[PDB]
């Protein structure tokens, strides 16, 4: 291997799942899990026959109240749902062989549909499996009826929207967990656009399987971006064992040895743990008998600190299972460590800078909203390289029902059509099997 | 009798109207206009403010008027004005009618209230509703709410900026403030009242007027924040909040984001604008601006009102400055609204559809198509072939091109009921106007024409789209003069000929329903009329605040 | 471990660990009553059972999650009860607690806690139980000068601004006006400014020369930062540390080295 | 003696500056104030306008003035004025300073020129250039040039609009007409006139200013679009071209994109803008708009202009209009140009750092940066702690970080010539100032500042970037007030230190050397107090249009 | 020097911009550690491969 460490991979009840794993065995680069997620991730598109067949009904076209008198059409989609997906699977394939894979959603009212990567893999981007399976849905409907010519173009506007006097799909019934890249707000930021209750939604609610998912995108599309390039690739790779896959167990023995505590015992936790390890030490001591410490090694340094981050989130929102604390318990997890100690904060400030704007904009009036809305390519929570946004999954798992915009109102459907794909919803028990398969090969 | 030969008469005072040949080169040249003299005058006087920096001089290039300078009848009207007269910068009517546009925005109050329910325990009445709208009205221009030592925006320099109210909830609409309300049942007849209430339930929504100064100084992007910053504020101060708390964030969102209406959508990069721009604004969205519908059950005079407007804000601001500029495209425009020669072409249509099919008389078919496009098509022609002073009042081939194809493409509605059976006659017109001339429009006039017939009633990627949803921005469309603006009457003609109380949006209809706005939306060619007279007044100067 | 808190060699920076040490009790200088603090608080009438936002946890079912299940909800999450607030300003002129120091205390001594600091104002929102019981240790405390500290959830203008004729912070709607007589401070309204049917007596100012003693603010006629040679030099290794992080190529040398080798 | 100390007298007559005790609740609320008082007058007024829908209305929420209502002095001036005069929408001077920069776009003519001559047979001499000249004068403000019957702009609503050129060919420009002219040599001194030409070499650059009336009617992103439609007709018009040939397509490519400079770029979907709007101006192009640098030798005195500049455009019309709204942010940026505050802690700096470093007198080390940062830092929050006045003047927390951080970073950037070592020691003073005060800005104002040090020098994707070419679109600085116009002044300072021509861009430091401009900008200072007094005329106004 | 990014960080990407963003990472960092650039000096080699990004 490249690198040296080694890690054991701990399921989310606290079990060892495999031992002694070279650090690369989870890397998005060599682990086989992780490549099949987001191939699934890119190639996923959920179709909404109920939305289809009810917005044609209405003439309800291009979203947000729109209706156009007279254009109506009456069709009985749903009931036909079974015909519609099997014209579809055979428009969308490329053999009868391939990965295509089609399947009825809530009794098909809804479709997941999965494009093959033979057209994924001859596209620029993945805007293909929507705009493929958009132009499948709509010729299917077409023939399956027998649409009359000057009728089938509100066929188009109700699966599509009012692409292309728009730039994207404004109110069509088709999505997937990525917008068009159109909307990113940086350079490779793909899959850092799938909002914090989507992850909840597709993990049904579980914690550490969200905070799983979100870190693995996260750090993922941080090779994307070519942050984790040369110097800095052993840090996210850290970051994404210890935070995202809860390496050696400390994740869940930060949680388990603060149940009752509070962001600062589990501050404490984490630095004496880190001093035994000989991750951090005494630098000097100073005047009033404070020590200064400092890393022994930075970007594990930076892992230990971003674990104790998600644990001190899981402690101080699960006390209170009201999620709107996250951004303020990942700003003041990270103020109240750095003075503790006087080491950098997780991700050398961008944790807290991130929570900081996160704070402002779930609790004024210039913008944002309710925490489970936010993710990587939104520009207030952007600026961390992947260690805020797993707290944010997190957060909206232990909510009760404080929020307006829960994870059922913003992310309902999209948790039947995706939370399938086993890989999505259970990621942990699923990367350590990858990292199994090739830890040898390393 | 021809609707156009009263202007065609006065235009060509003391000719005879049958004779193909005239004299020319004996007028003076610019002289021969009052405009033009003004004009010269004040670049004259304007020679010491410059310090000397040369600037307009009708010596400079082409010699202007070696024919007689034309007159124009704005359509319906009697203002008979120089077409400098009708150019945006020098008619502050369309100025207006942009800036109004530009500055509404709609935003639901359902959400904001369910939060105020739920998570902050208020209960809302219409007593708490009134006082949260006349908050609003202090804040929206400007005044604080809740902070000590704010200063703000002088209240002179922004009467035009207000927020209001409707509902499709009648019992609640009795309960509301009369000051603040856009009543339903009051602005519209009662077929169109019912249908306007059944498409919007017992939802409720805030118009919110940014002022005009706001957005001459900034952009379309400011206005949805605008709003929202002030929506914010107002419940805060109108419910008693923690002035910043977590349920304060869901009305943000709402207000910017989940139940927000907007006049326009964003622009890919190459013509990057934010939202409330005139590229965003779909057709059928601009046909539900215009109020005209509401006032008349004349399908070809609603829809003539609708071009009239979508002239001003397509080809002459938005084509002839926003992605263009200079002396721009005036002319391009007031041929679809002046001289009632569309008039003409559109009445004759609509006569021949009701004789033979009866208005929505029958399902789009592709013979329909031909057969209406075709005979109108001809006939359009045929005027500019009998009457000489037409074709010079016409004297773009682009021109000519549109308007035919205009009353071709509304008739083909008129008959149909659908839009896109409309523009498919639009295409047809427009090559059977080729072959007929020899000629058609500029050098890039049929890019989309050419296109046209085979995307009009496609369903594929960027092709397939109803045409009411249709805009600037899509992609066969993005360019070109002489369509756009008609385009809007054909989004229009379907649902006029319906009696349909909207095209595409009844809360864009119901928000511009409001005779507080500047510019009168009932008849945009009246309002241009007072421009082109300098008698219309606008909103946002800065009088008050720069020196006499 | 022994935790630290907080860098520093001067009284302010001692203060600022007593605040944060969970060990430390914090000196009660007044009596509240439970039903005053509510009064004041403004969410909620004396008497009236607590309001829900969402069914008790129990009443609830849940799928099995062990990490979420290991983390103790405190009372009123239990119970389902709607989140509430109370919020702060501190006067600039020494008030006993500050905007910071209030967060950095709270996270370590409070469960499910959700606090903002501003320069104006400081704000907690909490299950409206755990709030009541929180707040009143807020109040009673030498964490509160009846002066310096003044409760309000909007119109917060005042930390900044020299004190009035009679000590008190400026509140521009007095929701406190000061008793002649006894030399208390009163509250004559909520939070949010509603008049009080029954006025609330929050007792004496504390005096100048003990918020001198007591403050965890730095200011040059007291204890200036200039003197705390200790804390400016611990928030520069901070600063540093941060910064040769984003860089990057030289703390991560190793790093480095290995994608390079072979 | 403190430069902040004439002012606070002023501000606070009568009162005992050291005294922390002070009387309240004694002035009358707003009426203490003649400015709230017209406020007041001028919305009764409005009712009948506005037909009784309630307006501003000092009763609704918080009553202003329970403190004394400060006055303010723009620094450097004798101005004492109350806030409100500050707001942008308030002020034509802001206004103005927004179209100016708006309407400008620099376009150079070599290419074209290659063109007349390689594909077109052309020659091209200074005779033929001063042609061109005079041509496109007529035709950017709207007049025509080479077709008959065209409709004009009224010349009297665009006054403000012309062209002007510079050369790096003093050959050239001898030969040019004087009148459309910027003259290095005549505007630069000698030995910056030097150091512009030998990055400039000979080309030739035109620079088109759009009518303020235009940019106000549309958008920023309308301008490049105006400026090459112009041009390419006054090619065709001088030079006797084929009014539409092959080789015209190369001038409009020369002049959209291939040889444009234009003021800003354009903006990501979620805050979409065209070209030359606000967002993206980064900050070193807006120092090399402000012309203090070429009338000054003072590198505080250059740096603090173009803070007072960036105020303006940054926080108070970019966050505070353009990406919000309402009321606004006057004040957070009043704190960086008023009651010369800001100017005595930066003058501190760059004596310490003269004294101690010299300026420009070390290379950029961690060990300077926080030397100097801490210092002034320091000094800058004793100065709060010490007058109670002041304090109670930059009430707000985020006032008080701006201006302390925005001393700091410049004294660095004095220092080591570098202006990442800048914002590095700008990042030092914000934590550095959290600590002494446990507190610093509003809720999300540190969200930059804990990002920051790490991201300063950083060499990664979206976070490594020269400090000059940040701006209001680096991500960690899209969306907070009091730090963008602060950046622009340290992304200024070492090439002020060092007495460079410019920051990033010689052409732009050139185009904006041009006393007919309306906006002062070697003093963004003396003329946004002169629309604080109302003194300022701005272009643009509709008077001539519209009755009386 | 023309670069070919391998297929393996294609295929874990969400679309091609991935071959600019990496190379451009790995240019930038070959670049300082080649000649020991100063920590002051390093962003000036950032903005020369990737140009005006993230402004732009
Ligand atoms: C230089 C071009 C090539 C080009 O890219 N645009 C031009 C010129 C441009 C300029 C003319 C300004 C000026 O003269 O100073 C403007 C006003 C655009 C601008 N820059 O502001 C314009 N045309 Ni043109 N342009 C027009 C038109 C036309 C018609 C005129 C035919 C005729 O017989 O007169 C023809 C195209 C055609 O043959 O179909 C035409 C061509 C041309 N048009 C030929 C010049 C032809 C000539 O030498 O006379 N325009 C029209 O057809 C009517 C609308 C008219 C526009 C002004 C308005 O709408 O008020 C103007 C629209
Ligand atoms: C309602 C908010 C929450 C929010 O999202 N923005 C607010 C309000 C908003 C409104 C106030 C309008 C009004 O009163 O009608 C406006 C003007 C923005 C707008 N919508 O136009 C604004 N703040 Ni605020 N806001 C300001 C500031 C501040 C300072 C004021 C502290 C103090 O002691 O007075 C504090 C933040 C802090 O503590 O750091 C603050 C908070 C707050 N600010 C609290 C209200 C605080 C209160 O209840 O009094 N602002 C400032 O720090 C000075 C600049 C000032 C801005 C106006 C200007 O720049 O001229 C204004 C900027
Ligand atoms: C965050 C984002 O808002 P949304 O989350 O998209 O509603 C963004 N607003 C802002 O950043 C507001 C910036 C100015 C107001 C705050 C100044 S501190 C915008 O409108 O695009
Ligand atoms: O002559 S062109 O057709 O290029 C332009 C006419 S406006
Ligand atoms: O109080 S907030 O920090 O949310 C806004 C200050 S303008
Ligand atoms: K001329
Ligand atoms: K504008
Ligand atoms: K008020």
């Amino acid at each position: 291997p490249m690198y040296e460490d080694r890690i054991d991979l701990y399921g989310a009840d606290g079990k060892l799942l495999e031992e002694d794993v070279p650090l690369e065995a989870i890397s998005p680069l060599k682990n086989p899990t992780i490549a099949n997620l987001v191939s699934d991730v890119k190639r996923s598109v959920a179709v909404n026959l109920a939305g289809i067949e009810g917005s044609l009904r209405k003439a309800a076209l291009g979203g947000k109240s729109n209706f156009i008198p007279g254009r109506e059409v009456e069709l009985p989609i749903v009931e036909n749902a079974e015909a519609i997906a099997e014209k579809v699977k055979k428009l969308v394939q490329t053999s009868e062989d391939d990965d295509t894979n089609i399947r009825l959603i809530n009794n098909g009212q809804q479709i997941l549909v999965q494009v093959p990567t033979t057209r994924m893999g001859v596209a620029a981007d993945y805007t293909v499996s929507a705009l493929v399976t958009g132009a499948a849905v709509v010729q299917a409907i077409i023939d399956e009826f027998d649409v009359d010519m000057f009728d089938a173009n509100a066929v188009k506007t109700a699966v599509m929207g009012r692409y292309p006097q728009t730039v994207d799909f404004t109110g069509a019934n088709l999505s997937t967990l990525l917008g068009p890249p159109v909307l990113l707000e940086g350079l490779g930021y793909g899959l850092r656009n799938i909002m914090a209750n989507h992850v909840v939604a597709i993990t049904r609610k579980n914690t550490l399987n969200a905070s799983a998912l979100s870190s693995i995108l996260e750090q993922t599309a941080m090779f994307e971006t070519g942050d984790a390039v040369g110097a800095f690739e052993r840090m996210h790779l850290l970051g994404l064992a210890y935070q995202g896959l809860n390496a050696n167990n400390l994740l869940f023995d930060l949680v388990k040895e603060n149940g009752k505590g509070t962001v600062g015992t589990v501050i404490a936790s984490l630095v004496e743990r880190a001093v035994e390890d000989g991750v951090v030490k005494v630098a000097r001591e100073m005047n009033s008998g404070y020590k200064v410490y400092e890393p022994a090694d930075w970007a594990l340094w930076n892992a230990y600190a971003a674990t104790g981050l998600l644990a001190a989130t899981i402690v101080n929102v699960g006390a209170a299972r009201a999620a709107q604390g996250v951004a303020s318990t990942v700003l003041y997890y990270n103020d109240i460590l750095e003075y503790e100690t006087g080491l950098p904060g997780v991700d050398f400030g961008r944790a807290m800078g991130t929570a900081v704007g996160f704070s402002f904009f779930s609790h004024s009036i210039y913008g944002g909203g309710g925490p489970g809305i936010f993710h990587g390519n939104h520009v207030v929570t952007r600026h961390s390289k992947g260690f805020a946004l797993p707290c944010v999954a997190a957060a909206m798992c232990l909510d009760a029902g404080t929020q307006m915009f829960s994870v059922e109102k913003t992310s309902g459907l999209i948790g039947s059509v995706y939370s399938e794909i086993d890989y999505f919803r259970e990621p942990i028990v699923n990367v350590a099997k990858g990292a199994a398969e090739v830890k040898d090969q390393l | 009798k021809k609707l156009f030969l009263k202007a065609l008469k006065k235009k060509f005072e003391g000719e005879d109207p049958d004779e193909k040949y005239t004299n020319f080169y004996c007028f003076g040249g610019w002289e021969q206009s009052a405009r033009k003299k003004e004009f010269t005058e004040y670049a004259k006087k304007a020679a010491e403010k410059r310090g000397g920096i040369p600037f307009y001089n009708p010596d400079i290039g082409v010699p202007l008027g070696q024919r007689k300078l034309m007159a124009y009848r704005v359509s319906g009207t009697d203002a008979y004005v120089e077409g400098d007269d009708l150019h945006f910068v020098n008619n502050a009517a369309i100025q207006q009618m942009v800036d109004d546009i530009k500055r509404t925005v709609i935003v639901g109050m359902d959400t904001a209230h369910a939060v105020l329910e739920k998570r902050l325990g208020v209960e809302v009445t219409p007593e708490t509703i009134n006082e949260y709208m006349e908050a609003i009205n202090h804040a929206l221009p400007g005044g604080a709410v809740v902070q000590e030592h704010m200063v703000e925006v002088h209240p002179g320099l922004v009467e035009d900026c207000y927020a209001k109210i409707f509902t499709g909830d009648d019992n609640l609409a009795d309960e509301l403030d009369k000051r603040i309300l856009i009543d339903i049942n009051k602005e519209f007849p009662e077929e169109q009242a019912e249908q306007l209430k059944s498409y919007i339930g017992n939802r409720t929504y805030q118009v919110n007027r940014v002022p005009t100064i706001v957005v001459r100084t900034c952009d379309g992007g400011t206005v949805s924040r605008w709003s929202a910053m002030q929506i914010g504020m107002s419940f805060i101060s109108a419910y008693k909040l923690c002035a910043g708390e977590a349920a304060i964030a869901d009305f943000s969102y709402a207000a910017k984001h989940a139940d927000v209406i907007e006049m326009g959508t964003i622009m890919p990069a190459r013509r990057a604008r934010g939202p409330n721009e005139p590229g965003g604004v779909a057709f059928g969205t601009f046909a539900d601006i215009v109020q005209t519908s509401r006032v008349s059950d004349d399908p070809a005079n609603v829809s003539l009102e609708v071009i009239a407007g979508a002239a001003a804000l397509y080809d002459q601001v938005w084509l002839g400055s926003y992605m263009s500029g200079g002396v721009g495209f005036t002319q391009y425009a007031t041929a679809a609204y002046t001289d009632d020669i569309l008039d003409d072409f559109v009445y004759y249509g609509m006569e021949y559809v009701d004789d033979k099919y009866g208005i929505c008389g029958t399902k789009p078919t592709m013979d329909v198509v031909r057969d209406i496009s075709t005979e109108v098509t001809l006939y359009s022609l045929e005027q500019y072939e009998e009457y000489p002073t037409l074709l010079e009042d016409h004297f773009g081939g682009s021109q000519r091109a549109a308007v035919a194809a205009a009353a071709a493409g509304c008739s083909t509605a008129f008959a149909t009921g659908n839009s896109n059976a409309g523009i498919n006659g639009w295409y047809l017109s427009q090559i059977l106007h080729k072959e007929a001339h020899s000629r058609l429009g500029f050098y890039g006039y049929d890019l989309q024409d050419q296109c046209g017939a085979s995307n009009s009633l496609s369903i594929r990627s960027d092709e397939g789209l109803i045409h009411e949803l249709r805009g600037p921005n899509y992609p066969n469309y993005a360019m070109n003069v002489g369509h756009q603006p008609e385009y809007a009457g054909i989004a229009q003609a379907p649902h006029a000929a319906r009696g349909d109380a909207f095209c595409t949006n009844p809360l864009i209809k119901v928000a511009f329903a409001d005779k507080d706005l500047a510019f009168d939306f009932t008849s945009p060619r009246k309002s241009i009329a007072a421009g082109a007279l300098r008698e219309f007044m606008p909103e946002g100067e800065r009088d008050l605040i720069i020196p006499a | 471990y022994k935790a630290q808190y907080t860098p520093g060699e001067t009284q302010i920076a001692e203060n600022r660990r007593k605040h944060m040490d969970p060990d430390y009790e914090f000196r009660k200088l007044r009596e509240v009553s439970d039903e005053d603090l509510v009064k004041v608080l403004g969410h909620r009438n004396p008497g009236e059972s607590y309001k829900s936002v969402h069914p008790p946890l129990d009443e609830m079912d849940f799928e099995e999650d062990i990490v979420r299940d290991m983390v103790e909800p405190i009372q009123g999450a239990k119970e389902g009860v709607r989140v509430r607030y109370i919020q702060f300003a501190d006067s600039m002129y020494n008030a006993p607690a500050q905007p910071y120091d209030r967060a950095r205390t709270y996270m370590w001594r409070y469960r499910g806690v959700d606090t903002g600091t501003l320069s104006g104002r400081q704000v907690i929102e909490m299950r409206e139980l755990d709030l009541e019981g929180v707040s009143k240790e807020l109040v009673e405390t030498e964490l509160f000068d009846p002066a310096t500290t003044g409760i309000r959830g909007a119109t917060v203008h005042g930390h900044s601004l020299r004190l009035d004729e009679n000590g008190l912070m400026f509140d521009a709607l007095q929701r406190y006006v000061f008793d002649e007589e006894k030399g208390h401070v009163v509250y004559v309204k909520d939070q949010v400014g509603r008049p009080l049917d029954e006025p609330v007596d929050m007792g004496q100012p504390l005096g100048e020369d003990e918020l001198k003693k007591i403050t965890t603010i730095y200011r040059k006629d007291n204890i200036a930062m200039r003197d705390d040679k200790e804390a400016i030099e611990v928030v520069e290794n901070i600063h540093t540390g941060r910064t040769l992080g984003g860089f990057g190529m030289d703390v991560f040398k190793d790093d480095l080295r290995k994608r390079l080798g072979d």
